[PDB]
RNA sequence: GAGUAGCGAAAGACGGGUGAGAAUCCCGUCCACCGAUUGACUAAGGUUUCCAGAGGAAGGCUCGUCCGCUCUGGGUUAGUCGGGUCCUAAGCUGAGGCCGACAGGCGUAGGCGAUGGAUAACAGGUUGAUAUUCCUGUACCACCUAUAUCGAUGGGGGGACGCAGUAGGAUAGGCGAAGCGUGCGAUUGGAUUGCACGUCUAAGCAGUAAGGCUGAGUAUUAGGCAAAUCCGGUACUCGGGCUGAGCUGUGAUGGGGAGAUCGAGUCGUUGAUUUCACACUGCCGAGAAAAGCCUCUAGAUAUAGGUGCCCGUACCGCAAACCGACACAGGUAGUCAAGAUGAGAAUUCUAAGGUGAGCGAGCGAACUCUCGUUAAGGAACUCGGCAAAAUGACCCCGUAACUUCGGGAGAAGGGGUGCUCUUUAGGGUUAACGCCCAGAAGAGCCGCAGUGAAUAGGCCCAAGCGACUGUUUAUCAAAAACACAGGUCUCUGCUAAACCGUAAGGUGAUGUAUAGGGGCUGACGCCUGCCCGGUG
RNA sequence: UGAUAUUGAAAUUCGUGGCUUUCUAACCCGCACCACUUAUCGUGGUGGGAGACAGUGUCAGGCGGGCAGUUUGA
């Protein structure tokens, strides 16, 4: 595990705002804690973290030929860096 | 006026409902046959 | 007494009220107090089975001591006490030991003096003792039917029953109605009257104040439909147009005896009276 | 049918701009409308309607360059907010159990279950879209590691509770100031402290604080399922604790400001429907439980760094996002709520803030609707004064029969009410001045009219019915019908009668003949005659 | 409301049968105490009360608009 947890970085305007400061922005799985995504920031890029923020996302509807259908639900962690910086590129 | 059908999201799932459909024998007939119908949803 | 009111209102025209002088304390004994939900009239099955009973105070149950079973161990008499669940009022009655419990106040009690129970005891008013240690003649109160039970007969604001006579192992007596019976002679009862004795003397006033007791109204039998009671129907105002007025469900109901035969009680009782 | 009915309550105008196209979109100015709400919050419910770019097929009762519509990109951050890892009520479930053709019904211990009890965070800044959640500053709570005590699964205390009434202490808010800050100073006859605004900042810590409650010691022991130093009793002497709004400091040396990097934050007075608080007094209708919490024993062996999970969080929310098939004159719990006038949360006009109604332009026929006025008469109208008109506030003088002595009563019927100037008695707060709240007498001045507008009973005489407040045919009947307080008859001795159910289990009732069920009558006053042959 | 089954014992009485008494072993107690046991359920033990009655099955008679199905000319 520790990979299953992250599934990929966020990049849009208020994500690269974030990181004007030390705050990066991943979408993870949908079934894991504040602790679990904080625990594996540190297993795969080396940094040392200050804080982490949740937000879980419902389904949207969508349509294509006015359809039936709904995007997956999402889970965003918001991490803070005490040491270090992640060079997601 | 006042109109019938005030919506209540825990009284319809209380009184309507997969776990209450189940409680009773007659509940399980209900939801045998929707599933022999083929509905989409069952409660 | 009884506090009479000026007519101020129509509602207070003739209306009446105790004026609560014999109650000492205002205020219960809070470790002999329970819960008292209303079931107004409702069964298990969640019907109404019993009419005319309703949504009236909020009460809380006192645990009164029909069964004097402390023997040999004197009482003092601490408080009377108001009492929403009888007609009669309370007493607190504070044992040699420290042991505090509610006593039905009798009509001759006041706050200060002692009583005592078991079969060796005083015959004066507050003790209790069994049947065969009560001399003929006396009037009894709180008076059990089966030993080690309770009372159960006698409970009421001014009721009282006196001992007549005795056989091998049962007693004479006569109830507030003039119904004589015997009672097992191992049963106990309390000497004197039970106090209140003006609590049937009030005059309630009002429609709303029967509402603060429970009770619901009344719909007469004859200003129903047919459907509803056999007394329904008819032009305007109409005669019970029947041999014999009926119930709700159709039975008998002036005159006709409901007490029903080979009663284990049918040899008790001696002489009748409803 | 027919280019006919309708286009769903209410005010717009003009200028500029954008565009292939403008009454209808965006910006401006003026004008209007709500303001105990057409404003600000927030439950429920709805589920992306929220935001930014772009579009004009259909939807929008017209148009549309626009949109809650279409297109593709975004947006919801919590140890402390609300819920779970805490408690229980009604109810719902229930091992074993009891009952029943089957199916199943009931129920014990035990669980689930808020609309209640418990529970540690505040102020300021910031985005197009979130914030007690992010950022800055300052906190508090639980646990963990470095550097006798724990204590019931059990006992006791506590928690812990109604309704009404008045007085008081505070504080929020409002108001006024030649108190002081800032920023103006007039082109219409005048004037120049003359005109407008501003006048402060938490939780936490540690101090003292109106008010409210109330003897404290020692010995002892037949009770609290065993125990107890705790509680409950008894005998004795002797007669300061525990709660509580506010206020002061200091926070924080910062932060916010009427404004020009600098920048004032005083005094007086009116004051709550908020808080002290169900406190205190009174009444009878006699007013939850359980845990956290504090003790008792059965028993048992003080600074320095860290750690803190899950779910909700967008937006509408008296509404074009909710229930009414509609962008529908209806319905939808709760909190906040300024100024003048007033008893007022009434009335009329305004503030903070919001809005101008998603078809218009003309013309000013009949007839229909909604509103205003009317000579002379004044209910002649009509089934019927139906509808309309008239009364209407505060003050003073006055007031009939009849009565159950309370009433009738605002009975009736009259008079006053604007402004200026003199002089006159006091009552809140303060050392005074001040600052508020009220009165009396006189002399005048103006008009058709002085509660000059708005809002605010028409009265009286006599008769029938029901005593009275109350209830009822949701959608043609509100009453003389139903309730009712009181009266009477009757059944019922407790596993009570009565009622629900096949039964078991229940209601009655944790009641006990001054109690309970049923029939009739219907306040109170004076009374209620005869018949027991027939039916029960 | 009777007969009969569950249903037994001893006596007195007048005709092997009935009647009435009394006794307790069956049956009953929404009855006290003690266990299971944290328990106003239940089951078991123990005292008390009642007792061959009552309750329950089968068969029989009365009552029975409380409730059903129907008829009420041309």
């Amino acid at each position: 595990e520790a990979r299953d947890i992250l599934k990929r970085p966020v990049i849009t305007e208020k994500s690269s705002e974030a990181m004007a400061e030390d705050k990066y922005t991943f979408d993870v799985d949908t079934r894991v804690n504040k602790t679990q995504v904080k625990m594996a920031v540190e297993e795969i890029f080396n940094v040392k973290v200050a804080s982490v923020n949740i937000m879980n996302y419902k389904p949207k509807k969508k349509r294509m030929g006015r359809y039936q259908g709904y995007t997956n639900k999402r889970r965003k962690a918001i991490v803070t860096l005490k040491e270090g910086s992640i060079d997601l590129f | 006026v006042k109109r019938t059908y005030q919506p209540n999201k825990r009284k319809h799932s209380k009184v309507h409902g997969f776990r209450k459909r189940m409680s009773t024998k007659n509940g399980r007939k209900v939801l045998a046959r929707r599933r022999r119908k083929g509905r989409k949803v069952l409660s | 007494a009884i506090k009479k009111y000026k007519p101020i209102t129509n509602g207070r025209r003739n209306m009446t009220s105790l004026d609560f002088a014999e109650i000492t304390k205002t205020t219960p004994e809070k470790s002999l107090l329970k819960p008292l939900p209303k079931k107004a009239g409702r069964n298990n099955q969640g019907k109404l089975t019993v009419r005319h009973h309703g949504g009236g105070h909020k009460r809380q149950y006192r645990v009164i001591d029909f069964k004097r079973n402390k023997d040999g161990i004197n009482a003092k008499v601490d408080s009377i006490q108001y009492d929403p669940n009888r007609s009669a009022n309370i007493a607190l009655v504070v044992y040699a030991d420290g042991e505090k419990r509610y006593i039905i106040a009798p009509k001759g009690l006041e706050v200060g003096q002692i009583v005592e129970s078991g079969a060796e005891a005083d015959i004066k008013v507050g003790n209790a003792l069994p049947l065969q240690n009560i001399p003929v003649g006396t009037v009894v109160h709180n008076i059990e039917l089966k030993p080690g039970k309770g009372g159960q007969i006698a409970r009421s604001a001014g009721a009282s029953a006196q001992v007549l006579g005795k056989e091998g192992k049962y007693v004479l007596i006569r109830l507030r109605s003039g119904e004589v019976r015997m009672i097992l002679s191992t049963c106990r009862a309390t000497i004197g009257q039970v106090g209140n004795l003006q609590h049937e003397l009030v005059n309630v006033g009002k429609a709303g104040r029967s509402r603060w007791k429970g009770i619901r109204p009344t719909v007469r039998g004859s200003v129903m439909n047919p459907n509803d009671h056999p007394h329904g129907g008819g032009e305007g105002r109409a005669p019970i147009g029947r041999p014999s007025p009926m119930s709700p469900w159709g039975k008998p109901t002036l005159g006709k005896k409901t007490r029903r035969g080979k009663k284990s009680s049918d040899k008790l009782i001696v002489r009748g009276r409803k």
